């Protein structure tokens, strides 16, 4: 969810991962984990 | 939670117990016994023990431990 | 007493810009103004004072 | 392809050699000689020019690895320059000499030395190894 | 094991429909590791780039194969001979014949 | 005294001070190991095109991080822990003297069987007789037996102090109101000196410590002399 | 709206900003300070007066490096810049308790400088040790206002310290534990903890010495059954702390460098990293007589006192190895920040191993007092302490500015500030070694060659000094603004870009379980 | 409240010479300050 | 192109090692600066008493 | 990390000219002091 | 035709390389810093004092004029 067309998403791949991998997503196509590929969608 | 209790036992708990260990196992060499004086406070004989000849305590240790007598 | 919190609840939330300071009215600005006369004046009054005590 | 500050929230292009394959391409917008360049891309590149694989090298990638990973001469701009104000710092001290330090004690003077050297000598100051240790006492000079 | 690895890695860049995120991933990935790929991990890689319609990133492959190898000079040479089947049959330019290594 | 461009300690004076630079080479052989280990290691990081950028696995060689470093810890305590508990071990002084810290001089006072007490100011650099030395010469020395266990004890009538003989391996703080005691045996006679050792005002870097050491016969005839 | 934004704030970037500002110009006053110490040592004779001007400007020296450039620099200003951006978080929990934590240090400062300006000033050393601190030995205001100024920073810091502690454990994504903060995190959180448990040990403590300075009680007099020796316990059950809580966040930021330098995602060991952090905090609170190793303490009393502080040396270690195995199999971008944080890492372990030395109680006998402990505290705090620093203002510099360094001039900055340092405190260990003490305003002629290298070390760092205000102004005067930032993906306080916004985080991250 | 490069800092970069002239009044008088109390204390 | 390094990288180089060294040799030598060095194998002790 | 070109660019005259002004911002004001120290 | 040269493990086989190396380095500074220093600190202290005479030591420092006390 969002208020906006992007929100950061922190995405923790494995679990105890002590490394979160951040990236702004973006409204319109699913788009990637650059880690582990996990798919993620903006809904505004 | 379970992580930060387990964090805690070998992180801190586990290695105090190694230091004390390390510490004691080198002040862990034999005092030099004292001199018997048969201090009539000390040494105290109202009963036989119920066990052994009624003179020697349940853990004597023939080293460090005199009887009413003095040391064996 | 009676619960008057509904009457302040309107006068704290009003659509009037004010900082959460000033936002009770023209006793908040008073207030404030003695406050910060009494701090600025005190502050140079202390400078004054080191001025003085620097020198025998 | 101009970067802009308003774009800092998109994915961006990046030389990295641990980063060969960066998420956008360096040149997005193509003319029309660039668009029927990517057309001949779908057929064989075996029948792409050298010029034409340079031009799609060049549309997707800014700086190959020989370029991105090049030496350059600024290891001398700084060493002369730290030299330079390591050099300058000199002239303060020479200030500072000249204008500040008034005489140093009576007791560096040459005779005053010679006479202390003697009196620590006949003390034996560090007799085991530190100064009367590197003095002769039986041929009256240093060892 | 290696052989594992390797399988993995050639099972990974041979899916037919890869898309252009997965193969990027996979070189991204690839690249982190410490070892040169094999030639049929590469070999598999370019053949991602020809169904993806991506010459640059093909030749952007042998870059990155040469600059894994650091100072060991004799590694990206002999990469190359093992693919030179590969770039003949896909018409793949090495950095060098395209003067990007310069 | 220090002499001039000196790297290390002062040549020990008393068996203490020779177990201390001992100690020392052991410990700065450690020192100069590890600053070596850690400078080289930094320098082999920094010199290869390769890379390895995947998450590493640390558990193994964290093992090696904790285990060596703890047997290293233990072979510098060992010997630091003898010497601390020799110096500490009973003598039987043959003689006690007291210094009393002050702004800015030391008192002495020999008390065993006379009532012998004086002060020692530093001798001003204007008054230095030739061959003397800027700030470390005093007017009166403390003139003490050599080859002889000796109980100094210190305290002050006054500001925080330090009374130290750097040669002797000694340094004990002077404190109003407390009675420090530390034990002096010279291998050697000769003048031994010290500086004050603990902030105390305006002339803390000119009150100096100066020992003559010197057979009994000689201490004996000293001390008659100074009463 | 300047006064409502720069004296009335309440956002955590801009009290950063005031915090950088402040102990950039605190830096200045404590550089000056150095100067005039080395200008009075650099020949033999006296240059100034006694040692009572002498002591004043040690004093001053100490306390404006570590209360107004260290302290305000690491934590108000890189831990208030970064701690909220780091976790995603909006703000600080008590926005306006922040900007008071940043207010109380001006007159902090303005009392210090009071102290040197009235009678004769506080000559006595940072310690300030009675008697010499007493109303005898140094009647008047000065020591007064020494300690008063003392209470302001420690309530600045106290206060500090609960606001840290709260937003890093309250207000973190939901999501996140504390095993998903950044290292730079962990280190301010148990910095802030050391703060909030050591500064009220020393409030009471310099309390007690204002009451027998002012209302007769014998706290620290004999006369009246005190004891001079209960100071120095109370002082330093603060002191010691006090030091790790100058390094924590420096280890912090050294992390945050190399693992960002070397093109990792992570620094290695990061489970470890922390333990590491914990164990220093920790065995930071049970080792403070090291630094009464001559004040007549019992043998086992030293004995434990030796081998507690040497065990500080094995988590401490595990970071050392831990940044070199971060190093192992980078990408290395050899910038000015990589520059000091590898410099750190070599001149902190040589500090680090001196202090070892001097943890040996029967060794400390000869080396008190000395300048061998001034050779290791300059290693761990002149070229540790400020080197983190240092690569933390480059590092971050565009983050904060939206403007870069000429990293030519950044890289030519540290190779004169790296020259000078080592010229300035390598040879105080000779001098130390070979008996020289600590607060003299002049040395017998034999310790001359070393003191005059030392002197012209000073100098070099003067010029280095300099040369970073010019490198500043070169970049705020040129403006070249930043375009991309590499690997934001394990750096989140770069997302929002170069500034960012007055307001982020308003709409929080998502991270899901 | 202005945001962006020079806008987040209460000193002005909008001229580099009159911010040369507050960075030199800033940290020179910074600076200068132990000089001119040493002064002070001698001048007692 | 040619940058500031490759036009002047040389020249700052040699002018900043000459400068270094000729002012740093002219303060250490010619302007009085007591180095007070070791008296061993260079002072002849001379009779104090 | 990558930048725009300088929005208004330093050029060496006028870097020469601001490193000058700062160091003398810290040298005059010191020398002054430490030239009057007999005097004070 | 070229032969296959290594291509894995190339940065922990040079690490492997270099960790045994600074050992046996860190074996030869130790055995020459015993000889260099540790002993001949030793051996400088047994000598002096072997045959060393504190009354003959003290009779020359008194005729040089040294003492307050003799
Ligand atoms: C950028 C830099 C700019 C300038 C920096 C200033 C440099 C100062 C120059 C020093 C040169 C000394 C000299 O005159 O040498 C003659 C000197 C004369 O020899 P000697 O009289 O037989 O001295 C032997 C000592 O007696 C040996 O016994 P001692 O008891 O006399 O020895 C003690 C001495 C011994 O220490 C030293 O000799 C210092 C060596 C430092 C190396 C740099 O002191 C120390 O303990 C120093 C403590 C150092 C702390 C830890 C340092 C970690 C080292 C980092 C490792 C990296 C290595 C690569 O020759 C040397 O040994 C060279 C030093
Ligand atoms: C012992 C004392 C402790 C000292 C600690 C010193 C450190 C304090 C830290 C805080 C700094 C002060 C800022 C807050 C309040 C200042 C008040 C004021 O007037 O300021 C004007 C002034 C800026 O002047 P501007 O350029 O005309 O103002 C632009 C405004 O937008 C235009 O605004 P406007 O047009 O509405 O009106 C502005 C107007 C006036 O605005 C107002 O309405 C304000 C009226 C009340 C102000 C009360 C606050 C006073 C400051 C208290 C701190 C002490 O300003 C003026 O032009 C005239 C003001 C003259 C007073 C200057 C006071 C500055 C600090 C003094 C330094 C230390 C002196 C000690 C002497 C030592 C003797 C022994 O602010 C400053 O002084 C800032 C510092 C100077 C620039 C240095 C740059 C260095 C860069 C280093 C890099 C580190 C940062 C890295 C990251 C950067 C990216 C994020
Ligand atoms: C940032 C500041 C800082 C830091 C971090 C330290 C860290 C340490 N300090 Fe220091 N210290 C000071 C600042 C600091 N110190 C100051 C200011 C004083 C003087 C106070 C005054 O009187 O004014 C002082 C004084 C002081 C004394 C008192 C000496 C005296 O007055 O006589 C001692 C005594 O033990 C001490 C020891 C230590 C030790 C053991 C560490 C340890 O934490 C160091 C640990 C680090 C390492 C050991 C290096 C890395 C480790 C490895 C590479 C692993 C392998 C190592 C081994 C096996 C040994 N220091
Ligand atoms: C952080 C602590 C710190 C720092 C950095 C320093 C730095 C220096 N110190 Fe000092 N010093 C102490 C803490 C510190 N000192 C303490 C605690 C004492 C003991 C006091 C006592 O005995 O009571 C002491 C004592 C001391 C003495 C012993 C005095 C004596 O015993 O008589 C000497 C002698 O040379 C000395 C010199 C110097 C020199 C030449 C520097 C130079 O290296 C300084 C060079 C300049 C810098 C390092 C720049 C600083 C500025 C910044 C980093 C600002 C950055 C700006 C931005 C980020 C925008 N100091
Ligand atoms: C190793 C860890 C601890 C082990 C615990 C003990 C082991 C054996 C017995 C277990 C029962 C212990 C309970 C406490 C009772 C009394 C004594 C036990 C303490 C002990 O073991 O003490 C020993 C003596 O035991 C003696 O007398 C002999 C004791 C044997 C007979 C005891 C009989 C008394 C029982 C009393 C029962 C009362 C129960 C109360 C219930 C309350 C409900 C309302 C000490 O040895 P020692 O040689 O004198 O000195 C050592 C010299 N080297
Ligand atoms: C010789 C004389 C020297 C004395 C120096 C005196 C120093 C300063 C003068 C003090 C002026 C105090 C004015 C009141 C301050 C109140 C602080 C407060 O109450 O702070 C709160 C947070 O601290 C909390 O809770 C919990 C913490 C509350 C702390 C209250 C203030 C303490 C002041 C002195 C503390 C010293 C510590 C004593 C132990 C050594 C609120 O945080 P804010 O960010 O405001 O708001 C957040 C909003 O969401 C609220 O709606
Ligand atoms: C709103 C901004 C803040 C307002 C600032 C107000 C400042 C004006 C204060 C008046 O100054 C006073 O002067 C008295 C002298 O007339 C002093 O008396 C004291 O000092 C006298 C000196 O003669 C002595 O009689 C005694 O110590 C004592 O009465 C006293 O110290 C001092 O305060
Ligand atoms: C007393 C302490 C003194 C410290 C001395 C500081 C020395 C200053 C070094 C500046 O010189 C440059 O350094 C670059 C790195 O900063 C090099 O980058 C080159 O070399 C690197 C490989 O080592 C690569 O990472 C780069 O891609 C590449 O361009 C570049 O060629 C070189 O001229
Ligand atoms: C003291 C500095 C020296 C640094 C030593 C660091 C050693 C780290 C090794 C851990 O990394 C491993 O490397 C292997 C490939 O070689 C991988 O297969 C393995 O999965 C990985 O965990
Ligand atoms: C530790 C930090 C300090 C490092 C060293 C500072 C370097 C010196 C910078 C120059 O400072 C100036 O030097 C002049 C002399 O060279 C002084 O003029 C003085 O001397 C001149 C020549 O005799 C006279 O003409 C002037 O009237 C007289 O004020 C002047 O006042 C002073 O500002
Ligand atoms: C009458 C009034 C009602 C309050 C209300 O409900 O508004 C009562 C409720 C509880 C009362 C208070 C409590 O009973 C406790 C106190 C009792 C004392 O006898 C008078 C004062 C005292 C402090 C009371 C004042 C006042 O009468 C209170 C406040
Ligand atoms: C158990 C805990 C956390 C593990 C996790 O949940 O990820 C880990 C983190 C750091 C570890 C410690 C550090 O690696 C330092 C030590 C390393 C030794 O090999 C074992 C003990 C040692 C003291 C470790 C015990 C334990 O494995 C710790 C404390
Ligand atoms: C968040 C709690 C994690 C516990 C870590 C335990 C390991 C460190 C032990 C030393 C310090 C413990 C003090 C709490
Ligand atoms: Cu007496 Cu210092
Ligand atoms: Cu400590
Ligand atoms: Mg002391
Ligand atoms: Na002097
Ligand atoms: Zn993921």
């Amino acid at each position: 969810p969002s208020i906006t067309n992007k929100r950061i998403v922190g995405c923790i791949c494995e679990e105890d991962n002590s490394t979160v991998i951040w990236f702004w997503l973006h409204k319109g196509e699913a788009q990637r984990c650059p880690s582990c590929g996990t798919h993620y969608k903006l809904v505004p | 939670g379970a992580r930060t209790w387990r964090f805690l036992t070998f992180g801190l708990a586990l290695p105090s117990v190694a230091l004390c260990t390390l510490n004691s196992w080198l002040h862990s060499g034999h005092r030099e016994r004292p001199a018997f004086i048969p201090y009539h406070h000390l040494r105290i004989r109202t009963k036989p023990f119920s066990w052994g000849d009624g003179n020697h305590t349940f853990f004597h240790n023939p080293r460090v431990n005199p009887l009413p007598t003095g040391y064996e | 007493f009676e619960n008057r919190v509904a009457e302040k609840q309107k006068l704290f939330q009003e659509d009037n810009g004010l900082p959460v300071h000033l936002k009770g009215g023209a006793t908040d600005n008073i207030l404030y103004r003695v406050t910060m006369t009494l701090c600025l004046g005190g502050t140079l009054y202390s400078l004054y004072c080191l001025g003085w005590a620097s020198f025998p | 392809s101009v970067v802009k500050s308003e774009d800092y929230a998109l994915p961006s292009y990046v030389d990295r050699r641990d980063y060969p394959l960066p998420d956008v391409a360096h040149v997005k917008n193509l003319s029309a000689s660039q668009k029927a360049l990517k057309e001949k891309e779908k057929a064989s590149w075996s029948s792409l020019s050298i010029d034409e694989k340079v031009e799609l090298y060049r549309l997707k990638f800014k700086e190959s690895f020989a370029e991105m990973n090049r030496s350059t001469n600024e290891w001398k701009t700084v060493v002369g320059a730290a030299m330079f104000f390591i050099g300058f710092t000199a002239l303060l001290l020479i200030w500072e000499k000249h204008y500040v330090y008034g005489p140093i004690p009576h007791t560096f003077e040459e005779e005053w030395v010679a006479k202390q050297t003697k009196r620590m000598l006949d003390m034996k100051v560090a007799p085991i190894q530190g100064f009367s240790a590197k003095w002769d006492y039986d041929k009256n000079e240093w060892k | 094991t290696d052989e594992e690895f390797d399988a993995r890695w050639v099972t990974y860049f041979n899916k037919p429909d890869i898309d252009a995120w997965e193969l990027r991933k996979g070189m991204n990935t690839l690249v982190g590791y410490d070892l040169v790929p094999e030639p049929k991990i590469i070999d598999a890689a370019l053949r991602a780039c020809r169904r993806l319609n991506d010459f640059a990133s093909a030749v952007r492959i042998l870059e990155v194969v040469k600059d894994k190898a650091g100072p060991h000079k004799e590694i990206y040479p002999y990469v190359i001979q093992e693919l030179r089947p590969t770039l003949n049959e896909l018409g793949i330019s090495t950095p060098e014949e395209l003067g990007l290594d310069k | 005294m220090a002499y001039p461009m000196q790297l290390g300690f002062q040549d020990a004076t008393s068996p203490i001070m020779e177990e201390l630079l001992h100690f020392h080479d052991h410990t700065l052989m450690i020192v100069f190991l590890i600053s070596s280990l850690v400078l080289y290691i930094i320098s082999l990081m920094l010199t290869t095109k390769l890379t390895h950028t995947s998450t590493m696995d640390a558990q193994e060689v964290e093992t090696i991080w904790t285990i060596l470093p703890a047997i290293i810890l233990i072979l510098i305590a060992l010997p630091s822990l003898r010497i601390l508990y020799m110096m500490d071990e009973i003598n039987n002084p043959s003689l006690t003297v007291k210094t009393m810290g002050h702004q800015w001089y030391w008192s002495y006072e020999y008390t065993d069987y006379e009532d012998l007490s004086f002060d020692s100011y530093m001798i001003p650099t204007s008054e230095l007789k030739p061959g003397e030395l800027r700030l470390l010469e005093v007017d009166n020395r403390v003139v003490l037996p050599m080859e002889m266990t000796i109980r100094m004890l210190v305290s002050s009538e006054d500001v925080l102090h330090s009374w130290a003989v750097p040669s002797l391996g000694l340094k004990t703080d002077a404190i109003p109101g407390r009675l420090n005691q530390t034990t002096l045996m010279s291998s050697r006679p000769g003048l031994y000196y010290g500086q004050c050792s603990e902030i105390c005002g305006s002339n803390h870097s000119f009150m100096p410590i100066v020992l003559e050491l010197v057979p009994l016969k000689y201490f004996e005839k000293w001390s008659a002399s100074m009463l | 709206m300047f006064i409502n934004r720069w004296l009335f704030s309440t956002n955590h970037k801009d009290i950063g900003t005031l915090y950088l500002l402040f102990g950039a110009w605190a830096g200045m006053v404590g550089t000056a300070l150095s100067l005039l110490i080395r200008a009075e040592l650099g020949q033999p004779g006296t240059l100034l007066g006694d040692d009572q001007i002498y002591n004043v400007v040690v004093t001053a020296h100490a306390f404006v490096m570590i209360f107004f450039m260290v302290m305000p620099i690491m934590i108000g200003g890189f831990g208030n810049w970064l701690v909220p951006l780091m976790i995603g978080a909006p703000d600080m929990a008590f926005p306006r308790m922040n900007n008071m934590s940043f207010w109380l240090l001006p007159p902090s400062f303005l009392l210090l400088l009071a102290s040197s300006m009235v009678e004769a000033g506080a000559g006595t050393g940072w310690t300030v040790y009675p008697p010499l601190a007493g109303n005898l030995a140094h009647a008047g205001a000065s020591v007064d206002l020494t300690i008063f100024s003392l209470h302001l920073a420690g309530v600045s810091s106290i206060l500090g310290a609960i606001n840290f502690i709260t937003t890093i454990i309250n207000m973190k994504p939901p999501a996140m534990s504390q095993y998903q903060t950044p290292l730079f995190v962990w280190s301010v959180m148990i910095t802030a903890v050391l703060l909030l448990l050591s500064l009220p040990v020393l409030a009471a403590g310099i309390t007690m010495l204002l009451t027998d300075r002012n209302l007769n009680t014998t706290f620290f007099d004999p006369a009246g059954g005190g004891d001079p020796i209960l100071y120095q316990h109370l002082f330093w059950f603060f002191g010691h702390p006090e030091v790790y809580i100058l390094i924590l966040p420096g280890f912090g930021m050294i992390s945050h460098i190399v693992t960002y330098y070397s093109g990792k995602k992570e620094p290695f060991g990061y489970m470890g990293m922390v333990w590491a952090m914990m164990s220093i905090g920790f065995l930071g609170f049970i080792v403070w007589a090291h630094h009464m190793f001559t004040v007549g303490m019992d043998v086992d009393t030293r004995a434990y006192f030796t081998s507690a502080t040497m065990i500080i040396a094995i988590p401490t270690g595990v970071k050392v190895f831990s940044w070199l195995a971060t190093l192992h199999g980078g990408n290395i971008k050899w910038s000015p920040a990589m520059m000091w944080a590898l410099g750190f890492i070599f001149l902190f372990t040589v500090g680090g191993l001196t202090g070892i030395v001097l943890a040996n109680s029967s060794l400390d006998i000869v080396l008190h007092d000395t300048y061998y402990v001034v050779a290791h505290f300059h290693y761990v705090l002149s070229m540790g302490a400020v080197f983190a620093i240092m690569g933390g203002f480059v590092h971050w510099f565009p983050l904060f500015s939206g403007y870069t360094l000429n990293d030519t001039w950044a890289k030519i900055h540290f190779a004169i500030m790296f020259v000078g340092v080592n010229m300035t405190f390598f040879p105080q260990h000779f001098l130390g070694l070979s008996g020289m003490p600590r607060r003299y305003s002049d040395y017998p002629d034999a310790y001359t060659m070393w003191n005059t290298i030392s002197s012209m070390g000073s100098f070099i760092s003067l010029t280095a000094v300099m040369l970073m205000v010019f490198i500043i102004w070169e970049a705020f005067a040129s403006k070249r603004e930043v375009l991309t930032v590499d690997l934001t993906t394990t750096n989140l306080e770069w997302l929002n870009g170069c500034p960012p916004p007055y307001h982020t985080f308003e709409e929080p991250t998502y991270v899901n379980l | 409240y202005e945001e962006g490069p020079g806008k987040n800092i209460p000193f002005s970069v909008e001229n580099k010479w009159r911010l040369l002239a507050m960075m030199t009044l800033f940290f020179g008088s910074g600076f200068a300050a132990p000089f001119f109390i040493v002064r002070h204390q001698l001048l007692k | 192109a040619p940058d500031f390094h490759d036009k002047y990288g040389n020249a700052v180089l040699a002018s900043g090692a000459t400068f270094c060294v000729a002012v740093w040799v002219y303060m250490a030598t010619q302007i009085g600066i007591e180095w007070n060095p070791s008296p061993v194998g260079r002072v002849t002790p001379k009779e104090w008493r | 990390i990558t930048a725009k070109p300088a929005k208004t660019p330093t050029s060496p005259k006028e870097q020469a000219i601001g490193l000058s002004v700062t160091f003398l911002s810290f040298l005059l004001p010191a020398g002054w002091v430490l030239y009057h120290l007999d005097n004070y | 035709a070229l032969a296959k040269p290594q291509m894995r493990g190339l940065l922990a086989r040079r690490l492997r390389f270099h960790i045994v190396g600074a050992f046996m380095v860190s074996l030869g500074f130790a055995t020459f810093y015993k000889f260099a220093v540790a002993e001949k600190r030793k051996k400088a202290y047994a000598d002096f004092y072997r045959n060393y005479d504190s009354m003959k030591d003290f009779e020359e420092m008194r005729k040089a004029g040294i003492f307050q006390s003799a």
